[PDB]
């Protein structure tokens, strides 16, 4: 075990393309918003 | 599994986090606009 | 470069003032 | 930034952004006059009595913000840098005596509608539109009131927040302090008597005291955030950096480097 | 239900303790992206047909 | 690196490609012994 | 803050090239095998 | 030092939450192998000549 | 197991090793009969008494371990499973009662250098090897020693280990035990006169009682470390299922969905 | 499968017994 999200430093716009998320995460987000554009989908569909 | 190969010695080819982030945040604002924008 | 600098794309190049760009005229002596 | 207003977008697309690579801190708000380089409070740099000697690949700058913390996709831009380029004659000892520092990057940054850099004084304006009564706008994200003692209400800002103040007497400004007065120092800020308090506060430093020019209606920021007893007290005023006057150093490293 | 916490999904961890936790592919992503841009821009221009 | 007949899934829309690390791990453990293998040898 | 190495489950071999490394990891592995091969090379190559 | 913790290198933290820590990609990585492969291949090979 | 020794390379090429996704735990042992199919202890996967109603998706099995932990990089196989199947008149309520229980491949399972299952035990050499006295061995990284209680030393496994032990008269199983004895059921140890400690332990279970025939020195596992009541105790024995008595359902089994 | 179980590539199939493999041997009854 251990925490504090580690020791790293800010990343630089340079980082971008040579430096990506985590795999995990990104899914993550990419079904979390899904998920809101559904059940706002079926808000839609259904309250009208 | 490998299809998209490119050199057998490092296999398989994908796309990178960085690739994929950027094609969402693309990708969900726009929905999000015509949605917004239907919501109204 | 200068001779380009202190144009405010959404405003002094595109003509217009802040909420508040009065005052510091109106601060000069007197109002305007 | 004291009694202000959550700030317009684009007002300032100089406005840069200071920031503490590790660990994650705004330690000051910048001075953008170029695509590489920047004005900035030297003691924004280092401050040894408060311990500080800041390098370039220590800290960064966040270019064009709104928010001092939810990022701004496709719009923020945040370059490294190349070489800080501090004054010598920088002296912190005593008052902060040209406390002011200018800086270039490690890559250029491309201006856009969010992003422009403020002019240069030049000699008539210069001492032109420096008198006191003066009302001038400023900028920078610092904090608001006096932090780290008792006091409610809030803490830090979200967005940029705007500061219009007038320029006062140097008198008025040397009787207010403890602190040695320069004819490069100069405060402002809104006597006992008048109705609006509000001024800059900690942190806001490295800010530009910016003034839109008459004869052209171009901007000027014709003043560095160096400091302020306390965080707008009647009586009390914020100083700043003498840009124009300290003008010369600047350019002749500029002229050198960039 | 006030603040925030990022989502981190689709991770399992790895037999050998070093390589610990294992984050899917580019092409694992990707690929999922474009199974949601199918329905979606469907349900979309769904939308709009109904609304003109 | 690619194009269309060395991948069958390939999409622009997602940028360059490159490995995986799954695809580097093999690649340093492999590669890595036998690195070894010819010093813990040599080192005889 | 968080901790636990959160909450995930052992991967199944069928896993692998499915669920890879975290980068950063990787790299620092990798670092660490080349050095001990660098010094111990040295460690060689001054031996004599 | 008696047991054995793992390596983390190069990485940052992302601008937004959301995304955070960012790693070397394959390519970064791939390179950054052979950029040592070549060296070692002569460190090594430079044992063999002296040694016979 | 208790009394043991640290197993040598391949002799158990069968020997699985059932874990479980979260938390990764080390459950039971299993058994390797073919590339689909391993059999084992049904109390392992459930046990309400305990509390356990395992399933697939909720653990897999480690097959060709060695060390009971560290990963055996290029060599352990580890794999999902695919469909669990219990012997309904499996009994833990009385006493465990056909306690065994078998599973199915989600994907097959090569079987290399140490990759091989045990054979089949048939007819003939059935009851033909079961007997007193007769020793047999068994596998499994479970314990050895009294875990909750009084014991220190040695508690969990480094790598798979060892056991070999005599078959026991049911008289001496069922005196000895205070539970129904059954025909599928039975024990198996070394008596107090004789000098040699070791038995199954827990954990130990899903294990292989293996025993090799004299016939075509083949290796025929016929019982399923079942249980027993403390680990290695004088007069107490490990009990170990009845293969080929319930072998039947076995075949009825992957007949099947094989 | 099966008609090929029960042996060990790395005795049986090679030829050769286990640390301890006579034991069972040396249990049926008596010794070999
Ligand atoms: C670095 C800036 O953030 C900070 C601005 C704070 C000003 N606050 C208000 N309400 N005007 N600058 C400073 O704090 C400067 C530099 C460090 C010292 N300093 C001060 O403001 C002191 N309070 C006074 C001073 C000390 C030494 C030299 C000059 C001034
Ligand atoms: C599940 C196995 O791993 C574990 C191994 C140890 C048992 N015996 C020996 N000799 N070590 N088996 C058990 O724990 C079995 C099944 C669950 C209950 N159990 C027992 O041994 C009980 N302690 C006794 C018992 C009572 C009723 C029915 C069966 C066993």
């Amino acid at each position: 075990s251990a925490c504090k999200d580690s020791d790293w430093p800010f990343c630089s716009d340079e980082d971008w393309n040579y430096k990506c998320p985590s795999g995990c995460r990104m899914k993550g987000l990419i079904d979390e918003v899904n998920q809101d554009f559904t059940n706002r989908i079926n808000k839609l569909k259904n309250s009208l | 599994d490998n299809c998209c190969i490119l050199d057998e010695r490092f296999g398989s080819y994908c796309p990178t986090t960085c690739g994929i982030a950027d094609f969402l945040s693309t990708y969900q604002t726009k929905v999000d606009k015509d949605l917004q924008s239907l919501e109204d | 470069g200068e001779a380009d600098c202190g144009l405010r794309p959404l405003f002094e190049k595109k003509s217009l003032e802040d909420k508040t760009e009065r005052e510091l005229l109106e601060s000069y002596i007197d109002g305007r | 930034i004291v009694e202000g207003s959550d700030a317009e977008i684009g007002m300032s697309p100089w406005q840069v952004m200071l920031f503490r690579k590790s660990p994650q801190e705004l330690l000051c708000g910048a001075s953008l006059i170029s695509d590489r380089w920047v004005l900035t409070a030297a003691h924004c740099l280092l401050y040894p009595p408060w311990d500080k000697n800041f390098t370039e690949n220590d800290l960064l700058v966040r270019i064009g913000k709104h928010s001092r913390t939810r990022y701004e996709r496709n719009i923020e831009k945040i370059s490294m840098l190349e070489k800080i380029y501090i004054h010598p004659r920088y002296n912190w000892r005593e008052n902060l005596d040209r406390d002011i520092a200018l800086m270039k990057l490690k890559k250029p940054v491309a201006f856009s509608d969010y992003i422009h850099p403020v002019c240069l004084p030049d000699r008539e304006t210069a001492a032109s539109l420096l008198q006191a009564g003066y009302k001038g706008r400023v900028t920078g994200w610092g904090n608001l009131k006096e932090t780290w003692t008792a006091n409610v209400g809030k803490g830090q800002p979200s967005v940029l927040q705007v500061v219009n103040l007038p320029i006062v007497e140097r008198p008025v400004c040397k009787d207010s302090t403890r602190i040695r007065i320069t004819d490069n120092m100069f405060c402002a800020g809104y006597k006992p008597d008048e109705g609006k308090r509000g001024d800059a506060c900690e942190g806001d430093s490295g800010g530009p005291f910016v003034m839109k020019s008459p004869f052209n209606n171009r901007w000027y920021q014709m003043g560095i955030v160096s400091w302020g007893e306390g965080c707008d007290r009647d009586g009390k005023y914020g100083f700043y950096t003498h840009v124009f006057r300290l003008k010369k150093w600047i350019q002749k490293v500029i002229d050198q480097f960039g | 239900k006030v603040e925030r916490k990022a989502p981190d999904a689709g991770g399992c961890l790895h037999a050998d303790p070093d390589l610990g936790v294992l984050c899917p592919t580019g092409c694992q992503l990707q690929e999922a992206l474009l199974q949601q841009e199918r329905p979606i821009r469907n349900s979309v221009d769904e939308l709009n047909n109904n609304v003109e």
